[PDB]
Protein backbone atom coordinates (compact mmCIF):
# COMPACT_ATOMS: atom_id res chain seq x y z
CA UNK A 1 0.00 0.00 0.00
CA UNK A 2 2.89 2.35 0.78
CA UNK A 3 3.63 2.38 -2.96
CA UNK A 4 1.23 5.32 -3.40
CA UNK A 5 1.71 7.79 -0.55
CA UNK A 6 -0.33 10.99 -0.71
CA UNK A 7 0.96 13.01 2.24
CA UNK A 8 3.46 12.49 5.04
CA UNK A 9 4.75 14.49 7.98
CA UNK A 10 7.66 14.23 10.39
CA UNK A 11 6.70 14.18 14.07
CA UNK A 12 9.28 14.81 16.76
CA UNK A 13 9.78 12.00 19.21
CA UNK A 14 8.57 12.43 22.80
CA UNK A 15 11.00 13.88 25.30
CA UNK A 16 13.22 11.36 27.06
CA UNK A 17 9.00 33.84 46.49
CA UNK A 18 11.66 33.01 49.07
CA UNK A 19 15.22 32.24 48.04
CA UNK A 20 15.56 29.57 50.73
CA UNK A 21 13.03 27.32 49.02
CA UNK A 22 14.73 27.80 45.67
CA UNK A 23 18.09 26.84 47.13
CA UNK A 24 16.57 23.87 48.90
CA UNK A 25 15.06 22.45 45.75
CA UNK A 26 18.17 23.27 43.72
CA UNK A 27 20.44 21.48 46.20
CA UNK A 28 17.98 18.59 46.31
CA UNK A 29 18.18 18.37 42.53
CA UNK A 30 21.95 18.43 42.85
CA UNK A 31 21.88 15.45 45.20
CA UNK A 32 19.44 13.68 42.87
CA UNK A 33 21.75 14.17 39.89
CA UNK A 34 24.76 13.04 41.92
CA UNK A 35 22.92 9.88 42.95
CA UNK A 36 21.87 9.22 39.35
CA UNK B 1 46.02 33.88 58.69
CA UNK B 2 46.30 30.63 56.74
CA UNK B 3 42.54 30.05 56.97
CA UNK B 4 42.21 32.72 54.31
CA UNK B 5 43.66 30.25 51.80
CA UNK B 6 41.00 27.66 52.60
CA UNK B 7 38.33 30.29 52.04
CA UNK B 8 39.27 30.93 48.44
CA UNK B 9 38.89 27.24 47.66
CA UNK B 10 35.31 27.18 48.85
CA UNK B 11 34.60 30.32 46.85
CA UNK B 12 35.55 28.52 43.66
CA UNK B 13 33.57 25.53 44.87
CA UNK B 14 30.58 27.79 45.39
CA UNK B 15 31.10 29.19 41.93
CA UNK B 16 31.46 25.67 40.59
CA UNK B 17 28.07 24.74 41.98
CA UNK B 18 26.62 27.85 40.38
CA UNK B 19 28.05 26.68 37.07
CA UNK B 20 26.25 23.36 37.44
CA UNK B 21 23.04 25.19 38.26
CA UNK B 22 23.49 27.50 35.29
CA UNK B 23 24.15 24.54 33.02
CA UNK B 24 21.06 22.82 34.33
CA UNK B 25 19.01 25.98 33.93
CA UNK B 26 20.37 26.26 30.41
CA UNK B 27 19.24 22.68 29.88
CA UNK B 28 15.95 23.88 31.34
CA UNK B 29 15.69 26.39 28.52
CA UNK B 30 17.07 23.76 26.15
CA UNK B 31 14.13 21.65 27.32
CA UNK B 32 11.55 24.43 27.80
CA UNK B 33 12.23 26.61 24.73
CA UNK B 34 10.18 29.44 26.21
CA UNK B 35 10.67 33.20 26.11
CA UNK B 36 12.23 33.31 29.58
CA UNK B 37 15.84 34.27 28.77
CA UNK B 38 16.49 34.91 32.45
CA UNK B 39 18.51 33.12 35.09
CA UNK B 40 16.89 32.38 38.47
CA UNK B 41 17.53 35.10 41.04
CA UNK B 42 18.73 32.56 43.61
CA UNK B 43 21.47 31.19 41.38
CA UNK B 44 22.70 34.60 40.24
CA UNK B 45 22.71 35.84 43.81
CA UNK B 46 24.72 32.77 44.75
CA UNK B 47 27.16 33.46 41.93
CA UNK B 48 27.57 37.10 42.90
CA UNK B 49 28.12 36.19 46.51
CA UNK B 50 30.73 33.62 45.52
CA UNK B 51 32.49 36.20 43.38
CA UNK B 52 32.49 38.73 46.19
CA UNK B 53 33.76 36.37 48.86
CA UNK B 54 36.37 34.86 46.60
CA UNK B 55 37.68 38.28 45.68
CA UNK B 56 37.69 39.23 49.35
CA UNK B 57 39.73 36.16 50.16
CA UNK B 58 42.09 36.96 47.31
CA UNK B 59 42.58 40.39 48.81
CA UNK B 60 43.99 38.74 51.89
CA UNK B 61 45.87 36.21 49.78
CA UNK B 62 47.65 38.84 47.73
CA UNK B 63 50.14 39.28 50.54
CA UNK B 64 51.49 42.31 52.34
CA UNK B 65 52.82 45.47 50.74
CA UNK B 66 56.41 46.58 51.06
CA UNK B 67 57.62 50.07 51.89
CA UNK B 68 59.57 51.91 49.20
CA UNK B 69 62.08 53.67 51.47
CA UNK B 70 65.29 51.67 51.21
CA UNK B 71 66.18 52.61 54.81
CA UNK B 72 63.37 50.43 56.20
CA UNK B 73 64.94 46.98 56.57
CA UNK B 74 68.43 48.38 57.10
CA UNK B 75 67.44 50.11 60.34
CA UNK B 76 67.88 46.96 62.42
CA UNK B 77 71.03 45.83 60.59
CA UNK B 78 73.75 46.31 63.19
CA UNK B 79 77.36 46.82 62.16
CA UNK B 80 78.35 43.46 63.69
CA UNK B 81 76.90 41.68 60.64
CA UNK B 82 77.84 43.80 57.63
CA UNK B 83 81.52 43.55 58.57
CA UNK B 84 81.74 39.74 58.41
CA UNK B 85 82.56 39.53 54.67
CA UNK B 86 81.82 35.81 54.23
CA UNK B 87 84.08 35.47 51.20
CA UNK B 88 87.09 36.84 53.09
CA UNK B 89 86.81 34.53 56.11
CA UNK B 90 89.94 33.79 58.14
CA UNK B 91 90.40 30.70 60.30
CA UNK B 92 93.40 31.80 62.40
CA UNK B 93 91.28 32.98 65.33
CA UNK B 94 90.90 31.79 68.90
CA UNK B 95 87.74 29.85 68.02
CA UNK B 96 89.61 26.82 66.69
CA UNK B 97 92.15 26.68 69.52
CA UNK B 98 89.60 27.30 72.29
CA UNK B 99 87.09 24.80 70.92
CA UNK B 100 87.60 21.12 70.21
CA UNK B 101 89.94 20.70 67.18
Amino acid sequence: SLAEVVCLEMVDLPLTDGLLGMFLKRLSSQLILLQA
Amino acid sequence: PSLWKGLVGIGLFALAHAAFSAAQHRSYMRLTEKEDESLPIDIVLQTLLAFAVTCYGIVHIAGEFKDMDATSELKNKTFDTLRNHPSFYVFNHRGRVLFRP
